[PDB]
């Protein structure tokens, strides 16, 4: 259930110099008030995260998935409902489909034959609906099905004054897809500039998929085009690096430094 | 109701744990006649992709499930290899599946004229004609209908009564971890030195009580020596202690 | 549907021959039949029973004595005896199982009577 | 093994009168139990299937019933052309066994 | 032996370990389930050989 919409007024994505984001809990271990050093896959410090904006204007091309990614969204309406992962996405390579619908999340691992415009918007002018459920053409040789508790939801739609930020980190090692989630409320910065704050990333779940992955895609939610407002999201890519961590007395990370950035570092 | 002899019920039990203790308290004493694996070691020695067949035959053919014994049903409805692994569980159904007027829903096929290969289901709807004569009909001379009907009258003696039997067979097809779950739970915090295992952390020490606060995603505790000192019990959600001997 | 006797003759102990029951159209390879034993003035006895799958069943008194052959298309069943200690002074009947659960066949067959003794025909 | 014996060994006094032949089994038997009707030196001819079924053309005065390790058979027409011997046989219980002998004669 | 060689035996019902280098002849029927069997060839009363 897809149509070739096209006619998208795309722009090159902007770049925002990241300050502190790109850190997560490496394990499930209780250490209190001990400075601990480690090396693993993370987001390097002071690398510019790619800022995408969607207004009218819509854009969601295929993007590379190298050593896991870090996705963030600054919103208060929760337009993005799911994502698409895989390599070919044309009924040749086994692919992921993790979408949050109604009040649950569903994960579907199968041979997926998608369409040129994976869209869920497009029923009327502005009344939002999950139109075109079948983004894939047919159910091919399938692998895995999963249903669980949903993520955070935003009531109705809010355009402007985005007070919520959702940050997720995606990775896969040894065929294990680790997905971690975090949410920060009350963002009062109307004109860009990131935040310049520190927020540790709590783990969410790990899934043993055991399949290859090279690219990824995102999903958002009369018959052509929509009257939609402002939406903004961030995409960054990982690298094997090394950091320090300062656990507090309770077990929460409160400070972190890098080793391969500055001679002072 | 279980499926009949000609088409046994198919149920491929997979993706679970190992627990077969529900058979002992289900019913009074009944027949087990286990041959391959010892009956006391079913909880351990896990396998993969158990091949379960459920069907009801009278008591005459219950003991004919052993490999190497042929007959009328054991030769022409269900054939077993001599290196068979696993065993069956059989019990009477004198009050549940036995009709006072005689249950005739159960049917079996005896005319196949072919020795069965192990572990398959064959359907023979056609009628066999004898004497090299074209029958092309039902209920005629020298033509025999393979299907025949059971009778489950409760006034019958032992051997003619219905007997529910489920065939359980265990095979290692490269042994993936599909159905393998122990239990081994023992709650004993006696403040004495013990070889403890909590969620696979082998160690020896004296287990006492503490009050450390752990985050839900934060299970193990370490120290300066990078050794496990404070742990959390898997069945419950209590942080035990940092206490060696 | 009829059956044809084949056999007979008087032999000393230690000698045996081939007894045969011939069919009149019925296939004798992949079917279920049996042979039974009868003596004058005494009850019936059961020699052997053969199925389509090769299942041979017989009494323990005639253990390792009788071997049975089924023709592919000659419509005749053969039996060779072994270890004759002069207890086969009887007649054999070649027959079919009367009923499994519901049947109305009533055809049967004949056969020869054999006597075994140290004295031959006089 | 089924050991079976019958009390009416020689029914030589029956001339068209009530006959109460029977067979008893050592163990409990189902409905499946039949009889062979053979002349002296002749192959048997079937008359009863599964203790309740009858042939195509036979006299209909024959009756029988079997339950609880015992079958009873009664005949009232003693026609002269059916002078033979009646034997019992049980199946579906390996090994197969056969009767010891019943005599019926009309004067 | 093609005709059947049953002269070689083995034990599989002991519920007890062994030290090195001993033989044990336990002809008695092993009981499992903590219920006195006091019989022969019964349910949960298996021959050890
Ligand atoms: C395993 O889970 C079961 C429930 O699925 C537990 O049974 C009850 O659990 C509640 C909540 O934890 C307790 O308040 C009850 O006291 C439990 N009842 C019993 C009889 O145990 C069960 O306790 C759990 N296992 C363990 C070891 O805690
Ligand atoms: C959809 O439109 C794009 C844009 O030109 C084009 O490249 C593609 O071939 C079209 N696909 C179909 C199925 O029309
Ligand atoms: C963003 O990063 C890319 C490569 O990492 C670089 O080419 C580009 O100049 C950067 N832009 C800004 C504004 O830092
Ligand atoms: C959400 O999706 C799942 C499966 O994808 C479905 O079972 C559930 O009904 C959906 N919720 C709706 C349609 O409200
Ligand atoms: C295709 O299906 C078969 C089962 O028919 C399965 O074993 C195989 O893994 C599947 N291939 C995939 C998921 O790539
Ligand atoms: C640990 O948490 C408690 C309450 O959650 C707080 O009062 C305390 O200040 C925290 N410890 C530190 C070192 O901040």
């Amino acid at each position: 259930q897809c149509v070739n919409l096209t006619t998208r007024t795309q722009l090159p994505p902007a770049y925002t110099n990241s300050f502190t984001r790109g850190v997560y809990y490496p394990d499930k271990v209780f250490r209190s008030s001990v400075l601990h050093s480690t090396q693993d896959l993370f987001l390097p410090f002071f690398s510019n995260v790619t800022w995408f904006h969607v207004i009218k204007r819509f854009d969601n091309p295929v993007l590379p998935f190298n050593d896991g990614v870090y996705f963030a969204s600054i919103e208060k309406s929760n337009i993005i409902r799911g994502w698409i992962f895989g390599t070919t996405l044309d009924s040749k390579t086994q692919s992921l489909l993790i979408v949050n619908n109604a009040t649950n999340v569903v994960i579907k691992v199968c041979e997926f034959q998608f369409c040129n415009d994976p869209f869920l918007d497009h029923k009327n002018n502005k009344s939002w609906m999950e139109s075109e459920f079948r983004v894939y053409s047919s159910a091919n040789n399938c692998t895995f099905e999963y249903v669980s508790q949903p993520f955070l939801m935003d009531l109705e739609g809010k355009q402007g004054n985005f007070k919520n930020l959702r940050e997720f980190v995606f990775k896969n090692i040894d065929g294990y897809f680790k997905i971690y989630s975090k949410h920060t409320p009350i963002i009062v910065r109307e004109p860009e500039d990131l935040p310049q704050g520190f927020s540790a990333l709590e783990p969410l779940v790990d899934l043993p998929i055991g399949i290859n992955i090279t690219r990824f895609q995102t999903l958002l939610a009369s018959s052509s085009g929509w009257t939609a407002g402002a939406a903004a999201y961030y995409v960054g890519y990982l690298q094997p690096r090394t950091f320090l961590l300062k656990y507090n007395e309770n077990g929460t990370i409160t400070d972190a430094v890098d080793c391969a950035l500055d001679p002072l570092s | 109701r279980f499926a009949s002899v000609y088409a046994w019920n198919r149920k491929r039990i997979s993706n679970c744990v190992a627990d077969y203790s529900v058979l002992y308290n289900l019913a009074p004493f009944f027949t087990f006649k286990c041959y391959g694996v010892s009956p006391t070691k079913l909880n351990d020695l896990c396998f993969t992709n158990v091949y379960a067949d459920s069907f009801v035959i009278r008591g005459d053919e219950v003991r004919q499930i052993a490999p190497g014994q042929t007959g009328n049903i054991a030769d022409y409805n269900y054939k077993l290899p001599d290196d068979f692994t696993g065993c069956v569980i059989a019990w009477n159904s004198n009050k549940l599946d036995s009709k006072v007027s005689g249950n005739y829903n159960y049917l079996y096929r005896l005319f196949r004229k072919s020795n069965l290969k192990p572990f398959e289901r064959d359907i023979s709807t056609e009628i066999y004609q004898a004497g090299n004569k074209p029958c092309n009909g039902v209920a005629g001379f020298n033509c025999y209908f393979p299907l025949r009907s059971y009778s489950f009258r409760p006034t019958y003696g032992v051997g003619h009564q219905p007997y529910r039997v489920v065939v359980l067979s265990f095979e290692l097809l490269h042994a993936p971890a599909t159905v393998c779950g122990p239990k081994k739970s023992t709650n004993l915090v006696k403040n004495k030195c013990v070889n403890f295992n909590f969620n696979g952390l082998k160690g020896t020490g004296v287990l006492t009580e503490s009050n450390k606060k752990f985050l839900p995603f934060q299970q193990f505790g370490r120290d300066i020596a990078d050794t496990t000192d404070a742990v959390r019990d898997p069945q419950t959600l209590e942080i035990l202690d940092i206490t060696p001997c | 549907v009829q059956l044809v006797e084949s056999g007979g003759g008087l032999v000393q102990p230690g000698g045996s021959l081939r007894l045969s029951c011939a069919a009149s159209g019925i296939i004798v390879s992949s079917n279920y039949m049996s042979w039974v034993r009868q003596g004058p003035g005494k009850g019936l006895e059961w020699v052997s029973v053969i199925y389509s799958g090769g299942s041979t069943y017989y009494a323990d008194s005639v253990k390792a004595r009788f071997t049975i052959s089924r023709d592919n298309s000659k419509n005749t069943l053969y039996l060779q005896m072994n270890s004759l200690r002069a207890e086969d002074t009887a007649v054999y009947y070649c027959a079919r199982e009367v009923v499994g659960s519901n049947s109305n066949m009533d055809v049967w067959g004949q056969g020869t009577t054999v006597t075994v003794s140290s004295a031959s025909t006089k | 093994d089924i050991q079976m014996t019958q009390s009416p060994s020689s029914l030589s006094a029956s001339v068209g009168d009530r006959v109460t032949i029977t067979c008893q089994a050592s163990q409990d038997i189902n409905i499946y139990l039949n009889w062979y009707q053979q002349k002296p030196g002749k192959a048997p001819k079937l008359l009863i299937y599964d203790a309740s079924n009858l042939e195509t053309g036979v006299p209909s005065r024959f009756s029988g019933s079997g339950s609880g390790t015992d079958f009873t058979f009664t005949i009232n027409s003693l026609q002269p052309e059916d002078i033979a011997t009646y034997y019992c046989q049980q199946y579906d219980n390996l090994p197969r066994t056969f009767g010891q002998g019943t005599k019926v004669e009309i004067k």
